[PDB]
């Protein structure tokens, strides 16, 4: 009964439509992107924000660990993990490579890539890259990847939508999209804005595009940045330190008043020092008390001013909790407040942001990284540069989820104090519960190349003749 | 009990419309879309009579009436032959469509 | 013809006015030349 | 008793005008395909041009 | 009684609720209510924070499958059903997470984010509705597919009433079990005839054509309630009361000062705070330099407001208010408004099991049938498309003993750890103590029992071929 | 109105009178207004 | 006049007539202080501890 009228009317008013999400999104879903970027490029906590998110969500590293199949596929062990150990020795000898290669710009990293694609995905909801073939010889390799805005996709030349046709993207009568009609860039705003529609999918297999984001019910072709349900109060925020600065300013500006009947020379050289004997009135030097003589008629009214921050402390933690809220992240890194917080309240605040920022790391950035890598392994093995294994029951077009089944490695959880997390880790080694891949997963390493290194680590040691290690007989 | 829902739209073309604001000297209760022309003594705006050739210098805006100091009336744009007022001493329908020839104001 | 969609069956355009008086007009645009090469394969009678 | 706000208001007017310019111009390809298979003399005339 | 008559001195003799079923409490305005909470949700910043909690904490990040099948009931070999369960769990591993996307008719979603989505709109809408599509594309291996259904897209048929078996686009028998639904295709742009297509609930050959899940609160219950139905007013009212205490901020911070001086504005301003040096309205932009005293005469006065303190208790209040936030969305208040101070760890952890107590039943009571309805179809057409074996000595066919074979269970993302070493003893001392299992252990950290000890074997191999050292489980 | 339910085809209600002729009255209420959308849909035509 | 409790619904008083809002007291001033000192004489006087008898 409480969703009918409300107490003595209240809501008699409010009775929003309903209505799909796209339906209400889409007519306006160029300005509200647009005033997220506006707010994550001229807004301090916005920048905060996004950082915050590409640095926790991946971090500095993002690895790969490549598991397939074999028990489905009917392959022996030891050749999938031969199969595995060579196809991660090229793709990592791929991935950092310099020059930027897998950019047809030429400019960022895997990482970089991975970065800058969720934290697009986070201001405007959604992420675009396409994969392209270059007739290039230099590389052993020919498909690249490139970054495509939300804004570069859209209705060639702003065409009104239809059932099918939706901002740019065709889709099939189920709702599965099948086709994009981009934009070339914008910049400078002279030359003539040309499009170009791209498939999904191509006819051999291959996903020729990639576009991913976490919809929020059936129907939904594009997705929602997180500013959706905070950008008017982040703006309002923005401007009421503006103007409180300015109050501030004014109010430490102005702080005395001269009353006189006598000409204002006169009266500023008889009262406030002066130098009119020797625009801008004129300069006052500063120097000892100079207490005054104003006659009878006069005042030297010091105006006592008032408080710079009357409550602007609280209404930054209280209206920076309600952002924290909206953007899913804790208040404290949201606003670099750690004050009056225990341990186990600032553990509990990074075990909550710790998960949020997990779920969302798998839900976008293992996606990604699995699409791009699947993309990268059916040309290596067309390719030929790796040989599949002669026992596949099924082809690569197949298997290509079971051929092309990984996990993905980011940045650790660096914990609070680090000696508690790492001697429970031990224990639990000790009791048998966690295990080594997994441990060394949580601190951001294979136990792989771990034991190759401490292997090779003894061996040195064995040479030089001091001391075997803690891992011997 | 039967109400229509007629679709309002005055414009004619898609020609720019724009305003003027002058003095007012009407002498009667003028309704918007009224053709009026600039009297030949005072210099004034009155409302067009529809005997007088080509006089007519604009169309008004918002309806008026004597104690309107100033008014706002069209200067350019095309208008519908049917949904602007026309006087009733005007008779021939091509004195009508001609009366604005030479200015900015045109009808259809 | 801006951007190259010169030969094409439609054409839709939607420009806003500017002034005082606001409004946008809508537009479509196209150039039918419907054809038969061979007009004697058919017969037309008018009956009465 | 369930209203909607003008811009919903001038979407449905621009969605409807759409319509019906297309269905003109559907109209008038008709027009000139049963002139051209009625008499094979076919004129293509009208105001303004 | 005394106290439910009519009030203590009168005082409730006008409050006179209307005793009747939630049926006819709801379906009125269900509609309404529906687009009130959506709207909420969507431009509402704490709202959001309460979906994605559940998002994250009802289902979490991921979920593994455990197929416990009845073989006590079946009267099978348990080394047989052990090796079934396997091959399913490694066939339902390699279908449910491709990463084509292949399940989903829409092919933008996954397992976990088709949960977490059904999740949500249950959450925030009340129901859940899914359909199982057997689509005739046979170039993939598992030709079904699943599109779940927002509750609006369900609905009465060309927006009629409702009779005694089709009510709100559910058609149901005379004891009320639901029979069918009447879909209403997506209507964008909103101009078209949203046609309506009758869905039954069930297939005749037993497959579950729509599976539509909620938590009704009484009998005949069909659409249930959306959790915010409680307190989405109280919420509404709180932003409106934050904004305009925005705004009122914002009106006292912007005019400082005041001057009294009779002469004109201009010169006003010139002489009493300076400004002018124009080039060669908008009133006059003031330099901002140091101190500039002014001069003034009698009738002249620079006045320059004090303001008010902002927050004269709005804080607290807002804290109160969101207490009743919580309270009503089940969530805790700590965690929903990020104001962690004044907080013990005792306190922390007991409101933390209460929550997490709330959370776990609801992943039971939603997720978990949710999962276990959507692998039922899929083991079905693997059944009827005899990609795995079934026991051969089987005393009942899966048809019948769908249940039987059906039992199974799923382990989301488990409780996440407050301290770390005092959850690791507890485990440590459990294990010792023979008082609980590695199934529950690794279940409760979001684990395998089977994948935890096939890695440590395998671990234990490899150490041994490097000769590096042998892990804490030997011979 | 004070069950609210004042929306649906067919109202019943039975209930007795008060005092010593204490008698019985079963009702059943309606308002139906069915309607057509297109009367020029249907054609009739008076035979003769 | 039974009055509905409802919103604000502030109302016009016109001059000449006014509305006045009381602020009335606490209504402990020092009563639990007091209640103290007196609960500890009685719990004096029986031997019962204060803490127990209160």
């Amino acid at each position: 009964h409480g969703g009918g009228s409300g107490f003595g009317g209240q809501l008699r008013s409010w009775n929003p439509p309903s209505e799909s999400v796209d339906a209400a999104l889409l007519p306006n879903f160029t300005r509200g992107n647009a005033r997220a970027d506006d707010l994550v490029r001229n807004n301090g906590y916005a920048a905060n924000a996004i950082q915050l998110h590409q640095d926790h969500i991946v971090g500095s590293f993002f690895r790969l660990s490549h598991r397939p199949s074999w028990r489905y596929l009917g392959i022996g062990e030891e050749e999938a993990r031969a199969f595995s150990r060579e196809v991660e020795a090229a793709w990592k000898e791929f991935a950092e490579d310099d020059c930027c290669c897998i950019d047809v710009e030429r400019k960022r990293t895997f990482t970089m890539m991975i970065r800058e694609g969720v934290a697009m995905h986070a201001f405007n909801g959604e992420l675009f890259v396409q994969a392209t073939w270059d007739t290039s010889s230099s590389r052993l390799f020919r498909t690249q990847f490139r970054m495509v805005s939300p804004k570069r996709i859209s209705n060639p030349n702003n065409t009104g939508d239809s059932r099918n046709c939706r901002a740019g993207v065709q889709i099939n009568d189920s709702g599965a999209a099948l086709g994009y009609y981009v934009s070339e860039d914008g910049y400078p705003g002279w030359m003539p804005q040309k499009w170009t529609w791209i498939p999904r999918e191509l006819p051999g297999g291959r996903a020729s595009f990639i576009h991913v984001f976490e919809p929020v019910e059936d129907g939904q072709t594009r997705g929602a940045n997180v500013f959706y349900s905070v950008m008017e109060q982040m703006k309002m925020l923005d401007t009421l330190q503006n103007t409180q600065l300015q109050s501030a300013i004014v109010k430490a500006m102005y702080a005395a008043t001269i009353e006189s009947e006598l000409d204002t020379q006169s009266a500023m050289d008889f009262i406030l020092g002066a130098n009119s004997q020797e625009y801008a009135a004129a300069p006052v030097r500063l120097g000892g008390a100079k207490v005054p003589h104003l006659m009878p008629g006069d005042s030297l009214n010091l105006q006592t001013a008032q408080d710079t921050d009357n409550g602007y402390s609280v209404f930054e933690q209280s209206l920076l909790r309600y952002i924290a809220a909206g953007l899913g992240v804790s208040y404290e890194q949201l606003s670099r407040n750690y004050a009056q917080m225990s341990y186990s309240t600032a553990r509990a605040s990074a075990n909550e942001s710790w998960a949020y920022f997990m779920g969302r790391r798998k839900f976008v950035a293992s996606r990604q990284a699995s699409q791009m890598f699947l993309c990268w392994l059916e040309e290596a093995i067309v390719r030929r540069v790796v040989t599949l294994p002669s026992k596949a029951r099924f082809s690569f077009q197949e298997a290509r989820s079971a051929w092309g089944n990984c996990d993905w490695i980011g940045s650790g959880r660096m914990a609070i104090d680090g000696l508690k997390e790492v001697q429970e880790a031990v224990m639990l080694i000790e009791a048998g519960l966690s295990t080594y891949e997994k441990e060394c997963a949580k601190r951001g390493d294979d136990y792989q190349e771990i034991f190759a290194q401490q292997v090779r680590e003894t061996m040195e040691r064995r040479a030089a003749g001091l001391k075997p290690p803690a891992w011997a007989a | 009990s039967k109400e229509t829902f007629t679709h309002y739209q005055p414009q004619g073309n898609s020609d720019p419309a724009h305003t003027a604001t002058a003095p007012g000297g009407l002498s009667a209760k003028a309704p918007a879309m009224t053709p009026l022309m600039l009297d030949t003594s005072s210099r004034k705006l009155v409302a067009w009579d529809g005997t007088t050739d080509g006089a007519a210098v604009g169309i008004l805006a918002v309806a008026a009436d004597q104690t309107s100091t100033t008014l706002t009336f069209y200067k350019s744009g095309t208008f519908r032959y049917e949904d602007v007022l026309w006087p009733e001493a005007a008779s021939d329908e091509t004195k009508k469509r001609t009366a604005f020839a030479g200015t900015a104001i045109s009808i259809v | 013809q801006r951007e190259g969609i010169n030969a094409s069956a439609r054409y839709p355009k939607n420009w806003v006015t500017t002034g005082d008086p606001a409004r946008e007009f809508t537009m479509i645009q196209s150039a039918p030349l419907m054809l038969l090469a061979d007009p004697d394969e058919f017969v037309s009678v008018q009956l009465a | 008793q369930n209203l909607a706000d003008p811009a919903y208001r001038r979407r449905r007017i621009i969605m409807q005008n759409m319509r019906d310019e297309e269905l003109a111009i559907a109209q008038v390809e008709e027009m000139q395909a049963v002139s051209a298979v009625l008499k094979g003399k076919y004129t293509m005339t009208g105001e303004a041009f």
